[PDB]
């Protein structure tokens, strides 16, 4: 479930570009284990651009 | 056993790659006791361990450095382990090996593991 939550907010994160929220569900694909520290790392990209 | 690495380049800070390593030589069985890894060589630095995964369980360790941008995995009918690597920073720029070990490795170190690919070399551009 933690693998299925982490999909759908990156999906929906405004301040991911499209490469980065590919990436990061392909990370969630790839090893399902990481999905807590991919979303972790998703929410930082996702703060760090916010508009300005 | 033999390692071909592969998809390293340019890319900007905050974007993503993705690695592969083609794993070659004798046949590999689904559940070998192999285990792979990929290590990095910064400029001015030693190679330094980045992750592995055990090929028989596809059980994962990383770096902290790295956790939630990193993921390994391993593909057993291509023999292939791939690293995605998203929100590349300009440290992460360097060489790139695939490594494996023919067991269980005994530490994180260059030395625990027997075989290496070529690396392929991972620039980030501010």
């Amino acid at each position: 479930k933690d693998q299925q939550s982490a999909f759908y907010e990156i999906l929906n994160m405004p301040n991911l570009n499209e490469a980065q929220r590919n990436g990061f569900i392909q990370s969630l694909k790839d090893d399902p284990s990481q999905s807590t520290n991919v979303l972790g790392e998703a929410k930082k990209l996702n703060e760090s651009q916010a508009p300005k | 056993v033999q390692l071909q690495d592969s998809g390293g380049g340019l890319v900007q800070a905050g974007g993503s790659l993705r690695l592969s390593c083609a794993v070659s030589g004798r046949t590999f069985s689904a559940h070998s006791v192999y285990t792979m890894g990929w290590f990095r060589q910064a400029p001015g630095k030693e190679r330094e361990f980045v992750a592995r995964i055990y090929w028989s369980s596809a059980n994962t360790y990383y770096a902290d450095s790295v956790k939630g941008r990193f993921t390994i995995s391993r593909d057993n009918a291509k023999n292939t382990v791939y690293l995605q690597m998203n929100s590349l920073r300009p440290e992460d720029t360097a060489v790139y090996y695939c490594a494996a070990r023919d067991g269980i490795p005994t530490s994180r170190t260059v030395g625990s593991y027997n075989y290496w690919g070529q690396g392929t070399q991972v620039t980030v551009s501010s």
